[PDB]
This record gives C-alpha cells, structure tokens and sequence, in this order.
RNA sequence: GAGUGUUUAUAGCCCUUGUUGUAAUACGUCCACUGGGGACUGAGGACUGCGGCUUCGUGCCAAGGAUGCUGACAUAAUGGU
RNA sequence: UCUAGUGGGCCAUUUUUGGUAAGCAGAACUGGCGAUGCGGGAUGAACCGAACGUGAGGUUAAGGUGCCGGAAUGUACGCUCA
RNA sequence: GAGAAGCUCAGACGAGUAGGCAGGCGUGGAGGUUUGUGACGAAGCCUUGGGCGUGAGCCUGGGUCGAACAGCCUCUAGUG
RNA sequence: ACUAUGGUUGGAGACAACAUGGGAAUCCGGGGUGCUGUAGGCU
C-alpha cells in the first residue's frame, strides 16, 4: 500500500528543532550565493515555496543559476548503473554554505603564504598533508607517580 | 583461487585490414616495418588508418584540403597533405589551387583538376619515399559522423534525432507523441 | 653498493644497539621507555576468494591481496591501520624483522617492469626500475622496505605481491580465530616473523 | 518477538486486564520500619502472562496472611501487562507484560526477623511463573534507594524526615528559608 | 503467486558495470540559466569577441 | 635471458652476484669485552615482585 | 602454555589530564599480544580507557623466584557459569605459580566445563603456613611423614620395546 | 617404647645480604657460520650477460636450465593394444 | 552501434512483518546454488574449507589419527556407569 | 631464410547453464588445378593389427569386392 | 546501555560470554545567569 506522494515519509526530516519554531532568522535571506559555490540542502519546514524533494534533504552540491529568491543546485543521484544530474531550484531559506569550502580555501591560502616564504628564504616546501603518525618514543616518568597494582573485582550484587 | 578483475583485457583495435586487397597488404607491409623502425607517430597513425573500415576512412574533398591549408595562422605554403582514405572533387570550387595532396585513391575528377591546377597526386608508398617520418605533412581525415547512419543514432525521446521512415510528409510520424495539438510533443 | 650495505648495515644494528641501551636505562632508573609504534608492516592473506563482503574484497584489491597466502609491505598510518581492521578476519599482519625482509626480497623478490613478474635475478632490473630514486640493488631496495624512506610507495608498489607457500608445519588448530582468540587471523605483532618463516 | 502492541487509539477492543490490585499488605507503612527488602529478580527475557501474575500474587498473598500477619507485608507486583498478544479465532485475545534482564516481579519488604518467610514466599510462588527466576536480599533499605548503613547515618545527622511510606530527602537545592523550616533536626553546617 | 518484488540482484547488477559518472564539460548549455542572464551575456561575448578581434588586427 | 631462478640463499655464486658486500660482511662480533655490569634496579625489582 | 607478564600501562595524556595515573597488573597468557589484551579488558572494567586511548608503557615476563622448591598457591577467581557468576577459591601444590594456574584452569575445565573466557583471575598467592592451608588434601602433602604407593598406571612401556603387537607371556605388577 | 617443650647439637629446612664472578643452564632472536640423510625435476641447445685466481690465458668456476664414468640385455627390457 | 537469452527463482547468516507453527507466505543486507566440480559433515544445491587446463614434487584448509580408513590404542590433568 | 598470414623473447591467466563470437572436422553437387588414384582392382563393407590429432575426424596393414574415385584453392546446399 | 565485524563459542532455546572496533541517553553534582558596531550627550 505504497503512497508516492511528494512529501511520503517526511514526519521528521521537516520538522523544525525543538524550540526553534517560529521566527527564520534573516541571514539567510543575506548570505551571498555565487555561480560555483558549494552548498548544503536542508529543507526547512516553515517555508513551503521553493521546497525541494526530500532526497535532496542533506545532499551537497554546485550552484549553477541564481534567481531573484531561489538558486539552482546541480547533484548527482544514482539511477541504477550511472549517475544523473539533477537541476533543483530551492529557495535560499533551504540552502546553506558548506564549511568544507572555508576550510579548503583557508588550506589554500596557508599553502600560498608558507610557498612564499620558502621561496624568499630558499627553504623547502613541505606543505601535503600526513596520515595520523606512529607514536614517537617518550620518557615517562615514575616520580610521585607510582604504578597502582590492579586486581579484577570479586562478583558482588549492589541491588 | 585469484581474484582479478578482467574488464580491459582483450584489445579492441585492429591488428591488420580486413579486406583482401594484395596492393594493400603490401602499403600495410611497407608501414609495418616503418612505424617500427621509426619513432615518428605519423608512421604508426598511418599504420592504424590503413587498418581501418571504410566507414572509418571518410572521403575528403579537394576544396576542404584547400580551406585547411590556406588559413591565415596555418603557414602551409608547398607542403604535403596526407588522407588515409579517397579523395573526391569538389565542383563547387571553380578554381582548384596548387596542392600537394597524398592519399590511398583518388577520384578521376579529383586527379584531373589538381594535375590542371599546376599540383601533384601520390600514393602512400610515394609519399614515404618523399617524407619517410612525415616530416612537414599535413595529416587530416574526413568527417567520420558526415554518414547517414549518424543522424539516426541515440533515437529517443528528446534527443532530435531522424526516425526510420519509409517516406517523407504527412502521415508518416508527425502525430500524437510528435506536437503538442494530438496528446504530447517528443 | 657495496658502501651503501655496509652503510645500511652499520646503521641496523646501531639502531638495534641504541633501543637496547635505552630500555636498559629505563629499567635502571625505573621509569618506562615506550618506543617509537611500528611504520612497517607485513600482511598476508589467509582466506580464499569464496563468500567475501564487497567491501572487504575491494580493501584486499587495493592491498594486492587476491590470493590466499600472498604477502605485501605496507607503511602503518591512520588509513591502513583502519583498512586492516576492516580486513581483520581475512589477514594477518604484524611487524617484520631485518632477516624476514631480506629473505623475502631474496627468495620471492619479484619486480613489476612493464607490468610483467620478473625474478629479482640482477641488481640491473631493479636499477632501471627505481634508479630515479637512487635505488640501484636489491640491498638499498631492502633498506627502504625495512626503514621506510621516502619512496616507499615506490619501492613496496614495485615488488610483486610475495606469493608464499603453504607454512611448514601448518597453522593452529582453527585458523579464522583471531591471534588473540587463538586463531590465525589479525594482529600477531612480532609472530608474522615465525609465520612468513613457516611460510617461506 | 514482535514490536510492542499496546491498546492505543489504532487498537481499541482488547480484552480487559486480570490483575487489578498491584499492592498488599501493610501499604502504608514507614521507612524506619521494614529494614529487609527481599526481591524476585527474572534472570532471562519472558513473556509473563496476566494470567501468571494474578495466580503468583494470590498465592503469596494466602501465604503470607497467616505466618505474620496481614499487617507485617507490602508484597508489590513489579510487572504490569502492557503487550496484546493475538490470535486467529478458531483481533486482540490477552494480555501479557515483557521482562527484561534483572527485572524485579514481586517486591516484599519486612524485618529482619522475617527474612526466611519472605524467601520462602518468593521461592513457594516462583513455580507459577514461567521460566526461571532468582530471589535476591537486597541491598537498600526497603523500597528507599538508599543503603542501609548510609541511611542510617544520614538519619543520625537528620537529613531525612519521613512522609507516609516514603520519605522525603535533603537535597542540595532550593529555597534555603524553605529547607530551613521543612528540616529543623537537620545540622546545616556551613562547612 | 506473483508480486515477487525483490533488491537482492539488483545492486550487483549495477556494479557489475559500477556507477558510472557522467562526462564532465567545460562549458553548459545556458539554456538552464535566466532568460535575461542569457540574453546579456550574448551580447557581452560579442563584445568580447570583437574587442579581442580588434586587438589582434590592430596590435 | 634467466631461463631459471636460483636463491640467493641457497647459491653462493649467485649470493654474490648480487650485494658485493656479502664478501665482506662480518657477523657473531663480540662486544662484551668489559665488565658487562647489571641494570635492573631496585625500584624496578620491587615493581616487579609487588604482588 | 602459559607465561605470567606484569603489564603497566596508562591513558594518554590530555588538555586536562597530563600526568596519567599508571596501572599495573599481572596476567597468566600464553604470550605479550594476549596479555596486553587481557590488560585492557580488565582495565575497561575500572578505568575510562581504551587501547586507542591509552598506551602500554612497560610488559616484563616474570619468572619463578624459587623453581626448584614445592609450595601452595591458592587462588581466587571469578567466572561465568551457565546460570550466573561465582567465585570460588581453590588450592594447588606446584612448584611454579604458572603452573599452578595452569593446573586451575585444567581443573576447573574438567569439573565446571569452564572455559578460558569465562574465568577472570582474581588473586594468586603463597600460602607459607598450614595454619592458612584450608584444603584437607592440600594439607595431607605438608606431613613429614608422606608416603604412598605409585598411582595404578599401565605399567613401563620402557622405550620402543613396548611397540610389539604380541608379547610371548602375561605382565606382572 | 608414647609424649612433652628449650632452637643445631651426632642432621638439617626458610628468608637477607658479601663474595671469584662477564661464574654457568633453560628460552627468544640472528649468523651474507658449518655438517650430513632422503625424494622429485634436467625444461633450454654454437657464442654474447658478474664475481675470484692472476698463470693478465676471448684461461678456470657450483656464474643466463646435466653432465661424466660404468654395467646388463638386445625371440630380454621399456613402450602401445 | 547492433543484437541474443532472461523477465517462475531457491538456500544460508543477520534485521524483521503476518500467522499456533510450518520444509508457510511476504520484505531488507550479504554470500551462494541455479551455471560449481573438489576435500569434510557416513549419505546431501546451499553448511565448513576451497572455486577446476594436462602432470610431477612439497605443504596445507575444513575435517580427522582403535578397525573399516590415510594418520599417535599420543602426552598431561580431572569427571561419568547409564 | 624459416608458407612477415613468418621468426623470436617474456609475463599473467584457465568453472560454466541460457546465450554471443571465432577457428576448425565431416557430407552431396560446381569451376580451376594435381604427365592425381584405379580391373596388376575405384567405391563400399568387416577387422580379435598399426599410426596421428585435445577433439570433430584422418591415414594405413589384412580379408571381401567389382567400376569408378580423390588431394589442394574457390563456389554452392534438401549437409552431420 | 547499545552497536559493526568473528568463531565447527556456550546454551534445547531464549539469550550470554569472549575476540578486533565504535560508543549514548536520563539522573546527579560543580560552575554561569548574555556577547556584540556606527553617530552622538552627561560634573
């Protein structure tokens, strides 16, 4: 008894927060959206207008139009065997900046300042990243730190 | 048991020409030793064309060699233009210029004019003798989707593709699933 | 080469003498010396290609471990270390020594050039595949398996996966228990060295 | 093994419940009385039946009737039926309470004189229900959450004033002329 | 009896020839784009094109 | 061109063909030649026997 | 086979916790990758800490002082039945308490069905004093005067002689 | 002959330390250190590719795959049906 | 690009729904049989091991070592008389 | 040189129903070719003999037999 | 607590232990009771 409607099983994922009905707040409707620009989906359920379908809810994509109130998101769904490439128009209430590219761009810019200062002082680059490292040897000490000798419990009931 | 995964395992490409023309086993001989003897890829470009299905070896006509080698940024003066295939004439073209064209055949007309227009005609082995790495040669091939079987390929819904009809007007494809006035457009 | 082995050589076993007298001092003075966790490990593949997880299957592919009893190098960081345990049940893997890796590389040493298994016979073959990286013999190319160098990616991505034989002596009584458990399966530490042993 | 089916607006006609009375005994008695606490503990998953609940409850109630005294008990049924179990008439047809690990049945506090007998109600009525179950001295004091030897000492100080059967705790909040006037003997140090 | 809906092949029949992505270009059709953004950038790349024109002839 | 492979290990001739310093490799070294003392401890002895 | 290690090992230091307490702990395992497991297991009942957050600073093999001399061991420990968790404390005359936990484990295998995942060690200690000595059968071995018969055996197979199919006469005891 | 109740006597146990210890033994690890016993295989088919000895000899060698010395049979033996 | 066959599925682990239950019916994940021979579970489509060109030698997996049956009427500690 | 459609070196791999492709074996007839076979015995048939190929199949020794038959390159089909 | 992975683990089963990993909630206790620009006025 299957029912395909446009909003089937969504009693929770458009739900607002606990304690945070009411009033959207206005930055969204301020922040700055750009062709290329790399945003999240999350359906907001106080705005009904511009809502996209709930697959995209917590999906990431590119920005590839801009309107007046909306933007134009571009993902990849699977269909079967292939990707698809899916065109949604939400409103900027349900569409969010993505850190990960703040964090991308701050890696790039320390990149470029540490490449130009080996540069000026003839120093190495040095800047890929590195998996987590084997521990290194270290010194640790005894004084007023004495081991504590451990012994497993006795069974013994606490009800 | 190996777990190994065999999807790109067998080439796909052609080793030697399917027909069985003598004149063309002995270019694809004289080629072989060629391209491996030399580290020139025309050699070995060549060598893989002269493999090719007629359907892969497009006609190129006179007048398309003549635009090609008369751009303003191309400084193709008197060097030789080199076609794994036939070329044909181009009657639209009312004054052939002076070329240096090479090919596997040419037509009668095609030979005619560019013999007339002051320019030469030669066959691969000619032109291995004159250019054996393909030093200053322009090499070009004709348009490969120009055939009719293209403009039926990838037929589907909205794709503007030609049907398979068997004539051409009213009554013949252009109803319901073809307008927006019987039922639905494409 | 010859320099460069005695030079490999010397620093084996100052390094080996160095650990030693540290642990001997830590002991005289009664604190704790933890030393430096492992960044070569050697992992063999102890189950067949029959009922395997997709996932588990693609992390043995990327590992080159499509065949039972076969042996690789890797360098232990965050991402294999997280690898491998997914691949718990289906590998060991464990820290080898100076010896394992010298047998290993002289007995099933095969080399990757033209994607072709070629037998480690002459110290030509591995010159011209990592003479770029100043790896000339099979003596240098042991010494950046065992210290793991820059290129290690290089040099452990040019040696063919070991195909090891069955141990001599066979393994525990049930072999797809974990170590721990009494099996033959996850982490041995210092026991890959008797098993590649059984193994070689 | 099926997922919870309680009566609820979707499951309206379900047969009534067997157990009406979850308390017997001395109900209202006092925390500084009844200093032995002795608890039916279930040691695997069940299923318990109304019908098993009733039936135990009434034989440890005629039981403990007539070797203390109707006034010398506070037997507590700790299972109440919240799951319809159905069946295909030959569509709700009774009602049985699941137990989980560790899951007091039947409570019974007393004094220490009385501690055999309350063992003895336990293991007499544990053949009434299905599978296994223990019989555990608890630790507390009574039905108070507390140890005895902590609440023994708490009492000593006088942070603890009883109400009914329960009793009412000093806690650290709260209005301080409130706590004041509720806890008189209670020795507010300033620490 | 039939209504025999299962997933259990259908996974495995995708990733036989995997998820395969599609081709990545460098330039969309602006088609998908605003009207009036389309339109003006037509004849912004006119421009463009004519200004370069012009610096190649005259420089 | 290596129509068999002989081990390393095994053949002498080969051994030598590869590392040139095997010639000259030198093992089982003495370096206890002095008064080799003990470092245990008396903290780390009572550690040990605690319990 | 089993070998007794000493295992200290602590938490890794943190923003509030810079000098971690040490814990140290004597465990009967077969070999160094099992006892530093059991170390864990053990000190994840207590402690707060995991083998990603924590490390093992020390693990020593720990010999019998005195091998060649008979003592008492009594051992307490606690384990899993299949209906709910004991402790038992039992006693073994051995000359190495290695083997004396060895012997426990054989012991409690035979009589309880007990595996070796099911028994958690307690304490091991010496008993010096017949006074502490609580077993009846433990304490008969203590005697000046002991002795006894050889235990009724199948008598001395003596080398390959033994591997005869037939033999020409009847044994004698 | 059956029993006390003081600690080496006409014996000796247990726990500390000094010593002649670099005193010894088991265990782990390594040796490009060294002895034997057994079995299967001998693919390739003029030469070409390293080390040692110098006898400076496109000489020798276990170094890019077995040769050498013998014997018995030959209406036997090994093979095929 | 062209085209074949398929469009009755079944078994096992795990998560479950309907049923008193079913070698029952209907869903999700993975591995399999179908199309999988071989060693083991005495026998077997699914279980364990392991995926197969023709052979020699060696070593194993799961499983076993009284005889049938290849391999210790092996070692050590206990329990049990039906 | 090695029927270049040839010669030579090396590495990896090998389950398979429905199904797809390629290379081959066999039969009848047609064109070309083989100083082709044959009444001093063609075809066919029997065979307790031999040989080759992984295989479809092929060659051959010994008997019977009496009038036609085959190898190679192509063509073709009422071809297993 | 719960959970991913494993066993020819235990148990008749329900479930439980163990092995390689991840890791809560409610309660209770300690601390706190808003931070943030531009242009100007006030003995």
């Amino acid at each position: 008894p299957h029912s395909y409607g446009i909003r089937a099983r969504t009693r929770y994922t458009f739900q607002r927060g606990f304690r945070e009905h009411g009033q959207i707040r206005l930055s969204t409707y301020l922040k700055t959206y750009k062709v290329g620009d790399i945003v999240d989906i999350k359906v907001n359920g106080a705005v009904q207008k511009g809502m996209p379908h709930k697959y995209y809810h917590g999906k990431t994509g590119v920005v590839y139009n801009v309107t007046q109130s909306s933007v134009g998101v571009l993902i990849y769904k699977v269909v079967g065997n292939r990707y698809m490439e899916k065109r949604v128009n939400v409103r900027i209430e349900h569409v969010k900046h993505s850190k990960c590219r703040q964090d991308f761009l701050d890696r790039v810019k320390a990149n470029e300042a540490k490449r130009k200062e080996a540069k000026a002082q003839g120093k190495t680059v040095q800047l890929r990243r590195q998996p987590a490292p084997p521990a290194t040897a270290h010194f640790v000490s005894t004084e007023n730190n004495e081991p504590v000798t451990l012994h497993p419990v006795a069974y013994d009931t606490t009800i | 048991g190996i777990d190994i995964e065999r999807h790109h395992v067998r080439k796909s490409q052609r080793s030697k020409p399917a027909s069985e023309n003598v004149y063309l086993k002995l270019l694809v001989k004289l080629y072989r030793f060629l391209a491996r003897r030399t580290d020139s890829r025309f050699n070995k470009a060549i060598l893989k064309r002269l493999f090719q299905s007629k359907t892969n070896r497009p006609p190129i006509s006179i007048s398309k060699i003549a635009a090609l080698t008369s751009r303003k940024s191309a400084s193709l003066e008197g060097k030789t233009t080199v076609i794994v295939g036939t070329v044909t004439d181009d009657e639209r073209l009312l004054t052939v210029p002076k070329l240096s064209v090479a090919a596997l055949r040419f037509t009668k007309s095609a030979r005619a004019r560019i013999l007339k227009a002051g320019g030469e005609v030669l066959t691969l082995d000619q032109l291995a003798l004159r250019a054996p790495t393909g030093s200053n040669t322009v090499l070009l091939r004709g348009k490969k989707h120009a055939r009719e079987a293209y403009r039926h390929f990838g037929f589907g819904p909205h794709k503007h593709k030609a049907p398979y009809v068997r004539s051409e007007g009213r009554k013949f494809e252009r109803a319901r699933g073809r307008r927006k006035s019987r039922a639905f457009k494409v | 080469i010859a320099k460069r082995a005695e030079s490999y050589d010397a620093e084996y076993r100052k390094a080996e003498r160095e650990q030693i007298e540290l642990g001997r001092k830590a002991r005289a003075e009664g604190n704790y010396y933890v030393p430096d966790e492992t960044k070569l490990v050697f992992v063999i593949r102890i189950r067949g290609i029959n009922n395997i997880p997709p996932k588990a299957r693609k992390i043995m592919q990327l590992l080159r471990l499509i065949q039972i009893n076969n042996g690789v190098f890797v360098k232990f960081n965050k991402a294999t270390k997280e690898m491998l345990q997914v691949v718990e049940p289906y590998v060991t893997y464990g820290i080898p020594n100076l010896k394992t890796v010298r047998e290993l590389l002289y007995k099933r040493g095969f080399g990757k050039v033209n994607k072709q298994r070629i037998a480690l016979s002459d110290n030509a073959i591995i010159e011209a595949a990592l003479g770029k990286y100043s790896i000339l013999s099979i003596e240098d190319l042991i010494h950046e398996i065992y210290t793991v160098g820059p290129n290690f990616k290089q040099a452990a991505n040019f040696i063919w996966p070991f195909q090891l034989s069955s141990p001599l002596g066979g393994w525990r009584d049930r072999k797809f228990k974990h170590f721990i458990e009494g099996g033959d399966a996850g982490k041995r530490d210092e026991h890959i060295n008797s098993l590649v042993r059984k193994m070689l | 093994k099926n997922k919870p089916y309680p009566k609820s607006r979707y499951n309206r006609a379900v047969p009534d419940s067997k157990i009406r009375i979850f308390d017997l005994g001395r109900k209202r008695a006092g925390v500084d009385e009844f200093p032995l606490c002795i608890h039916l503990v279930s040691n695997e998953y069940e299923q318990i039946t109304s019908e098993a609940l009733e039936a135990a409850r009434i034989c440890a109630n005629k039981y403990l009737v007539k070797i203390g005294g109707k006034d010398s008990f506070h037997l507590r049924v700790r299972a109440h039926p919240f799951h319809v179990v159905r069946i295909n008439k030959m569509k709700p047809n009774g009602l049985v309470a699941r137990v989980n690990i560790g899951q007091i049945l039947m409570s019974v506090r007393t004094k220490d004189s009385s501690r055999a007998t309350a063992i003895e109600a336990l293991r007499r009525c544990q053949y009434k229900f299905p599978g296994q179950q223990r019989i555990i001295v608890s630790k507390k004091w009574g039905f108070s959450q507390y140890a005895r030897d902590e609440y023994i000492e708490k009492r000593s100080r006088g942070e603890i004033i009883p109400d009914g059967c329960y009793a009412k705790f000093l806690n650290k909040r709260g209005s301080l002329q409130e706590k004041l006037d509720l806890f008189p003997e209670a020795s507010f140090n300033l620490a | 009896k039939s209504k025999n809906h299962t997933n259990h092949n259908q996974n495995k029949k995708a990733h036989r020839n995997g998820i395969k992505r599609p081709q990545k270009h460098r330039y969309d059709s602006l088609k998908y784009r605003d009207a009036k953004f389309r339109r003006n950038q037509k004849f912004a790349n006119r421009g463009t094109v004519e200004a370069i024109r012009q610096a190649k002839a005259s420089a | 061109a290596h129509v068999q492979k002989k081990n390393p290990l095994k053949n002498k001739a080969v051994l030598a063909r590869l590392n040139p310093y095997a010639k000259a490799y030198k093992a089982n070294v003495k370096l206890n030649t002095g008064k080799t003392p003990k470092a245990a401890g008396e903290k780390f002895l009572t550690v040990l026997h605690e319990n | 086979a089993l070998k007794e290690y000493q295992v200290v090992g602590r938490k890794v230091p943190t923003e509030h916790e810079p000098v971690p307490k040490l814990f140290r702990m004597r465990l009967f395992a077969p070999n160094e990758s099992v006892a530093k497991s059991r170390y864990w297991y053990f000190l994840k009942m207590i402690n707060k800490v995991k083998k990603a957050t924590g490390e093992i600073v020390a693990i020593n093999e720990i010999s019998e002082p005195k091998p060649l001399k008979a003592k008492v061991f009594g051992i307490w420990i606690r384990y899993d039945s299949r209906s709910g968790t004991h402790n038992m404390y039992k006693e073994f005359r051995d000359t190495t308490r290695v083997g004396a936990v060895e012997a426990m484990y054989a012991d409690m295998a035979a009589r309880h069905r007990a595996r070796f995942r099911s028994i958690r060690i307690l304490k091991v200690v010496e008993v010096e004093k017949k006074e502490d000595v609580r077993r009846n059968y433990v304490k008969q071995l203590l005697n000046p005067h002991l002795k006894f018969p050889l235990p009724h055996r199948r008598t001395g197979v003596v080398g390959l002689a033994g591997k005869k199919v037939f033999a020409p006469h009847r044994p004698s005891t």
